């Protein structure tokens, strides 16, 4: 996270770290959506141009964390993956369209003060909240500049008008993505950066005071560049697929 | 059923240091 600040303890209890087993390293962010399902970006698991194609036993998730590096014995939970599900129409060859994946854990995780699931938006919540100028929140342990934080970082960023998103890049964007970040004329900064991808873009609903995950950190051209924006997988647009997977393979 | 309500914040009637920025964007952002 560029131009963010340290998270408070328990501020983002749905935050998940996707971790490579061997060698040991932070790969991506992710989020807890129930006691045995975790949401992330497809590109965190599968990106053939870089010979990335993880199997379940290659990875673990760490939940309840604050420190990037310390083993937090009394608060974090480390879980194994039972199965990875990648959207079948994930378009890594062109534009990272439908950049979404689910991971089912080998056993349910116990919730605590530090571990708690985020909500996924319904249609009306998405229609009401995903509007240009309204702000959401991105969290992660990714780099501080395009350089690693000691603890989880947070930044709030405004959703950007689709024509501005489109004009900012030559990538073919789709309705399964949205972009967020400040414009140059707003004179404020902030972005996701390397290591934050797969993590959540959340919004606090004014209707019921609950946090909803509206986006998944997907891609950007550099980090925090003027006239560039972060791109996020549109969670509501993909919710039909999320529901299909969880209904078929079991809550 | 309990999703999105944080044990250390909403459940204790405590606000985090920047969530007001989000709420205020609903007033001023459009
Ligand atoms: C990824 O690896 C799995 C497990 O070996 C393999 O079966 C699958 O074909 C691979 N997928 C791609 C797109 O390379
Ligand atoms: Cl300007
Ligand atoms: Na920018």
């Amino acid at each position: 996270i560029v131009e963010g600040s340290d998270a408070e303890i328990g501020m983002s209890p749905w935050q998940v770290m996707l971790f490579r087993k061997s060698p040991q390293e932070l790969l991506c962010g992710a989020s807890l959506i129930s006691d045995r399902w975790v949401l992330t970006a497809a590109h965190c698991l599968l990106y053939p141009p870089w010979d990335k194609n993880f199997t379940e036993n290659d990875l673990l998730v760490r939940i309840g964390k604050h420190s990037r590096t310390r083993y937090e014995r009394n608060i974090e939970k480390i879980s194994m993956l039972e199965k990875i599900y990648i959207h079948p129409r994930y378009n890594w060859r062109e534009n990272l369209d439908r950049d979404i994946a689910l991971m089912k854990l080998k056993k349910p995780v116990a919730f605590s003060d530090y571990i708690h699931p985020v909500c996924l938006p319904d249609r009306e919540t998405a229609a009401s909240l995903l509007q240009a100028g309204y702000k959401g929140r991105v969290t992660g342990w990714g780099n501080l500049k395009e350089g690693q934080p000691s603890v989880l970082q947070v930044v709030n960023l405004p959703i950007v008008e689709r024509p501005v998103c489109k004009d900012s890049t030559r990538i073919r964007i789709t309705d399964n993505m949205f972009c967020a970040g400040y414009k140059p004329d707003e004179g404020k900064r902030g972005d996701a950066c390397e290591g934050d991808s797969g993590g959540p873009f959340v919004m606090k609903s004014p209707f019921n005071n609950r946090w909803y995950q509206m986006g998944i950190v997907s891609w950007g051209e550099g980090c925090d560049r003027d006239g560039k924006y972060g791109f996020y997988t549109h969670v509501f647009r993909l919710k039909k697929w999320i529901q299909k997977v969880i209904d078929q393979f079991g809550e | 059923a309990d999703c999105g309500l944080r044990p250390l914040f909403e459940k204790k009637s405590l606000e985090d240091k920047t969530e007001r920025e989000l709420l205020e964007s609903y007033i001023d952002g459009r």
